[PDB]
């Protein structure tokens, strides 16, 4: 039994979530899996992908794979995984777990800018 | 009990610490300080070469959509060694919070757009660039959006005057709307409201 | 109809002496630059388009196919009357089935 | 005395001298059409006269970075020009009209009490 | 031919205002040897391509010292070999 | 100012009459030309035509005259929106620097009489935004005004009592007389 | 009664979410209400029935629109009882101006007194805020009920001490009755 409309414009029904939802799961662990394990996004995005990839897996239904995510409807579900799979490909390139490549300047993030010493 | 002061939100108090320590921990490139300040709001404090990968990654993960960006706002502190700083704010639909993304940019110093990342960039970057003369490269088209078309300088730093420079009068013999250099009929009287005795004992040392 | 030229230039004469009069009972100011400008909202300033070209072509077709509708209604008590249904129903269920082809094409 | 900065639209001061050139030429291509499009007095020679003089004017400058912001924003009036958004006055207040000349000498600035 | 647009760059140089009628010549530059600024070899550039009635690109633009070596690329450019 | 006259005095005083210039003329010419003047003056302030220049806030009220409760289409008033057509600008709002070629430019296109309402203290004087960096201060100094409406939003009201003082003023126009005395 | 396409939740309320009806006493009242102009002649009569109903142009100027106690007009600058001016040239007017309007220059005068030699409001920036008349420690300063003072030139508004003592004096009866009927909720 599948929706009518998804109640928002622009968004299509999708015809098969559950596979296009494990797709863009696993698609996201073959790319996270190239980053360094002492990085911290590799090993959380790891962590919510294993247990949505879970979610996925357990139901088969889609009414109740909605309410067992809590995270909107499943289109919604399906735009945030290519939203992360961007974001996992973009983070490949620019490499953010190293160090600070520019330190605060001296006097810089205090506020009151004109207190003297 | 205290019926004037506003008590804080501990549940946007405790979600925010944890997802700024979050943030803290996922981008340590580019993220140099997170801050919660009174009135239950989260600050981070980025480098200017990480406008893009942060406010990129705030709007694609699943533990932060903030896919909305509603202003970006420029400040123009001349003090400081890089006086301009540039604020990103940012709302989160999903989980129904904000952040304020911080970064310190000079003039001659051009700043990532991020118009790639959300598209009301477009326009926001434009306000900033016609306000202050930070300059965003890599922007769509990047004009003057609120001065007049003949305008030199950009007013809102502390270094512009209040009444500007220049005026406009018409002129009947050249039959049009020429410029003048600025004669007020009154002066605007600055008003010296200074305190002199300090009211705030908790910010006295806050510099360091 | 000679009747109608002599009042159709009355009223054409009747006009002009009223816009003449006009002009000369309106208040003659100083000419200048800017008030003889075309008007452009505020701020000082077509190329041929083809789909109102058709739009004149589809009515100069419709206007001509009318000029032969135009003539039938006194014909119908002075002609046969089985050739003038048949070549009144053709007529326009013709031009009813070339509506809607052009519609549906 | 020396820092690392990130450029703006230019690396060198040759490519900077370089796209000021550009600048310099697309603005004595868009003088004509500037006279022809705008209900100004100034003509063409005049146009170009005063183009000189706004060039010449910075003359001065060395940094890379200045001279590129000014190339910018010498490209964002010249896009205000092509694109007809600026006005007949706009356009006229490169020349210094409705301004009396303040004298240089002594005298007439002590009678006039400047 | 190669005459004929060599009298139309020396007739070009010669239509200059700032360009006195003597020192024309095919080898001699125009930067340090005669009084024209960088702001007038552009200018001298866009006369070329006001006559000639083609753009020339900057990058081979910059390169342009001499009239010999503006013969030597309008003859790429107006194909006479 | 003059004290409003006591009942008691101004029982001795006659009736003012419609005309500002009074029936009591000389020569039978004058007499004429100041009734055609007259004539001239009733149908130039029957009917006004205001242009639709809203800058700003005060032509929220300026609507608020066109609205049922304070209705100006019983006065001659009605909006139009081309300069050409209109006799009346009514300045209503903050006339900034890239606003003045404009204004200029749709006040020359209008044809002359050509009556200006300063509608509100952006308009007249700077007001509020007075020392700004691109606000002209008043439009006095590019189109010259013939009624000057007080309030920072007028009351409608007011906006009202401005447009029947400068009907007070087309009607108190002297053309005519002027060409015989000139 | 068309079904829903969205399920609508307990906290909010949908806009063009019904179905379109199918069967054919819909489709027949839909043709008709097309073909025949039934909703144009709903809108029509529903205009036709505002020309019975009552006018509410209010004929200025001989009835005038309701006003209230608070109301902020002419500014003007009250007196005593006994007569002399209420203005003690304290200046706290000129400093919560946000337009600075006001001008003040005072001098001590024969008696001792502090009352000004200059107040100046001018009216073409004045904004019509009310922050004086709230920032005036006496009842000095005054938001009058007048605001028919449009004025043929533009130097008529700047409004001089003469010119507001004069607007006190006039307007002193209104002013006072508003003033009495409104302190207790300042
Ligand atoms: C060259 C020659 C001159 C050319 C230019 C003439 C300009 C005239 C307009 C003008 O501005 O005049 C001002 C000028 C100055 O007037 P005033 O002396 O200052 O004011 C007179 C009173 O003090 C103040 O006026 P008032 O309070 O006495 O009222 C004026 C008028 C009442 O006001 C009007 O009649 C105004 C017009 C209303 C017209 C309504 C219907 C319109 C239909 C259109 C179709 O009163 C009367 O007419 C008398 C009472 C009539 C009772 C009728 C009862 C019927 C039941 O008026 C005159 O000089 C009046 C005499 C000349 C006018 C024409 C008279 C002959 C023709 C009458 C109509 C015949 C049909
Ligand atoms: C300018 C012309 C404006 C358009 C006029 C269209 C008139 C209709 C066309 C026509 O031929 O009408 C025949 C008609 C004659 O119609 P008729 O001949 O059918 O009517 C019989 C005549 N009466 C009514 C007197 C018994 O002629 C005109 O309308 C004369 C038009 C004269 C125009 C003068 C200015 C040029
Ligand atoms: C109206 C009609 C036009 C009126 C005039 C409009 C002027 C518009 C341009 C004014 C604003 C500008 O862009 S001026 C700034 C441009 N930059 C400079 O002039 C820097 C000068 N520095 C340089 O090195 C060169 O560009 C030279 C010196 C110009 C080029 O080098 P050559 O080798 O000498
Ligand atoms: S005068 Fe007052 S109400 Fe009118 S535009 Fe200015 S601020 Fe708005
Ligand atoms: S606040 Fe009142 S008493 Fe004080 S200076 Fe102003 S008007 Fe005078
Ligand atoms: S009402 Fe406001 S703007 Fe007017 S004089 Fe008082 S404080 Fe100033």
């Amino acid at each position: 039994i599948i929706k009518a409309s998804t109640g928002l414009t622009g968004l299509a029904v999708s015809t098969n979530p559950h596979h296009t939802l494990s797709a863009l799961y696993g698609k996201i662990l073959r790319a996270v899996s190239k980053m360094p394990q002492d990085a911290s996004y590799r090993k959380y995005t790891e962590q919510l992908v294993k247990q949505r990839a879970d979610s996925v897996a357990q139901h088969k239904d889609i009414t109740a794979l909605e309410k067992a995510v809590g995270c909107g409807q499943v289109e919604e579900l399906i735009v945030q995984a290519e939203n992360e799979l961007i974001l996992a490909r973009k983070m490949l390139g620019w490499k953010p777990w190293e160090k600070l490549v520019q330190a605060a300047p001296a006097k810089q993030w205090d506020w009151p800018p004109a207190q003297i010493m | 009990d205290k019926p004037t002061v506003r008590q804080p939100d501990a549940v946007a108090r405790s979600h925010l610490s944890d997802f700024g320590r979050y943030v803290a921990e996922c981008l340590p490139k580019y993220v140099q300080k997170v801050q919660l300040t009174a009135g239950d709001e989260l600050e981070v404090l980025i480098a200017p070469e990480g406008v893009v990968p942060v406010l990129q990654f705030l709007k694609d993960h699943h533990q932060a959509q903030f896919t909305n960006l509603v202003d970006i706002a420029g400040v123009d502190v001349p003090c400081r060694k890089n006086r301009f700083e540039v604020v990103y704010n940012l709302l989160s639909l999903r989980y129904n919070s904000r952040i304020r993304v911080k970064t310190y940019t000079d003039e001659l110093t051009p700043l990532d757009s991020a118009c790639e990342v959300h598209k009301a960039a477009n326009w926001y970057e434009r306000e900033i660039w016609d306000m202050y003369g930070v300059f965003f490269a890599n922007h769509p088209d990047l004009r003057r959006i609120l001065t007049d078309y003949g305008f030199e300088g950009h007013p809102q730093r502390r270094d512009f005057p209040l009444s500007g420079y220049v005026e406009l009068r018409y002129d009947d013999e050249k039959k049009r709307v020429v410029c003048e250099p600025l004669e007020l009929a009154q002066e605007f009287r600055k008003f010296d409201l200074s305190a002199p005795w300090e009211q705030f004992p908790n910010f006295r040392n806050a510099n360091p | 109809m000679f009747s109608i030229i002599f009042i159709a230039l009355l009223i054409l004469l009747i006009t002009t002496i009223v816009m003449f009069l006009a002009s000369i009972l309106s208040k003659k100011a100083l000419i200048d630059r800017e008030k003889s400008s075309p008007f452009e909202c505020g701020f000082d300033p077509l190329p041929f388009s083809l789909r109102f070209f058709l739009i004149t072509i589809i009515f100069l077709i419709f206007d001509v196919e009318i000029a032969l509708i135009l003539p039938m209604i006194i014909i119908m008590k002075y002609s046969n009357i089985m050739i003038w249904t048949i070549t009144s129903i053709i007529f326009i269920l013709i031009l009813l089935i070339g509506l809607y082809h052009e519609w549906n094409q | 005395a020396v820092q690392q900065v990130r450029p703006i639209l230019s690396v060198d001061r040759e490519e900077a001298r370089k796209r000021a050139l550009n600048l310099y030429k697309a603005w004595y291509r868009q003088i004509p059409y500037i006279v022809m499009d705008y209900d100004i007095p100034m003509t063409v020679e005049q146009c170009r006269d005063k183009l000189r003089e706004e060039f010449v004017k910075h003359r001065n400058v060395t940094d890379i970075r200045v001279i590129d912001m000014l190339v910018i924003k010498g490209q964002m009036e010249l896009k205000e020009s092509v694109e007809i958004w600026k006005q007949k006055g706009h356009i006229m207040r490169y020349w210094k009209e409705s301004q009396d000349p303040k004298p240089t000498d002594f005298l007439s600035k002590f009678i006039q009490g400047v | 031919s190669l005459k004929l647009i060599n009298e139309r760059v020396l007739l070009v140089l010669k239509l200059y205002d700032k360009i006195d009628p003597s020192k024309l010549n095919v080898e001699s530059h125009f930067i340090n040897d005669l009084g024209l600024d960088s702001l007038d070899h552009v200018e001298v550039i866009m006369a070329m391509e006001d006559e000639f009635g083609f753009e020339i690109p900057d990058s081979d633009a910059e390169k342009l010292l001499k009239p010999a070596d503006i013969i030597k690329y309008v003859a790429d450019k107006e194909d006479v070999y | 100012q003059q004290t409003l006259p006591v009942a008691e005095v101004a029982q001795n005083l006659p009736k003012k009459g419609y005309s500002p210039f009074g029936t009591k003329q000389s020569s039978v010419a004058e007499w004429s030309l100041a009734r055609l003047d007259d004539l001239l003056n009733w149908g130039r302030k029957g009917s006004i035509w205001p242009l639709t220049f809203g800058l700003a806030c005060c032509a929220v009220e300026m609507m608020h005259i066109a609205a049922p409760r304070y209705d100006m289409d019983r006065y001659g008033v009605v909006f139009r929106a081309s300069p050409r057509q209109a006799d009346v600008i009514i300045v209503a709002g903050t006339l900034t620097n890239k606003m003045a070629p404009a204004l200029r430019k749709v006040y020359d296109q209008m044809p002359e009489p050509r009556w200006v309402i300063s509608m509100g203290s952006c308009a007249n004087g700077g007001g509020y935004y007075h020392y700004s960096y691109s606000v002209v201060r008043g439009c006095d100094r590019i189109i010259p005004v013939d009624i000057y409406v007080p309030g920072c939003p007028p009351t409608a009201e007011a906006l009202m009592y401005g447009v029947l003082q400068l009907q007070k003023k087309v009607k108190r126009m002297k053309t005519l007389q002027m060409w015989y005395r000139k | 009664e068309p079904k829903d396409i969205v399920e609508v939740p307990k906290g909010y309320v949908y806009v063009n979410n019904k179905e379109l009806s199918m069967e054919f006493a819909d489709i027949t009242d839909r043709a008709a209400s097309t073909m025949f102009f039934g909703e144009l002649l709903r809108g029509f009569a529903v205009t036709l029935a505002h020309i019975f109903k009552e006018p509410a142009t209010i004929n200025y100027p001989f009835e005038k629109g309701p006003l209230s106690p608070r109301f902020r007009g002419e500014h003007a600058l009250r007196r005593y009882p006994s007569g002399e001016e209420r203005c003690i040239a304290c200046k706290l007017c000129e400093a919560i101006c946000p337009a600075q309007a006001i001008t003040i220059e005072a001098e001590e005068r024969a008696d001792g007194s502090r009352r000004t030699t200059r107040y100046d409001i001018d009216m073409t920036k004045c904004i019509y805020c009310g922050f004086c008349q709230e920032a005036c420690p006496v009842d000095a300063i005054v938001e009058g009920p007048n605001f028919e003072f449009s004025t043929e030139t533009h130097e008529e508004l700047l409004y001089n001490k003469e010119k507001l003592l004069c607007n006190g004096d006039k307007w002193e009866s209104e002013i006072a009755s508003n003033l009495q009927a409104d302190h207790l909720y300042r």
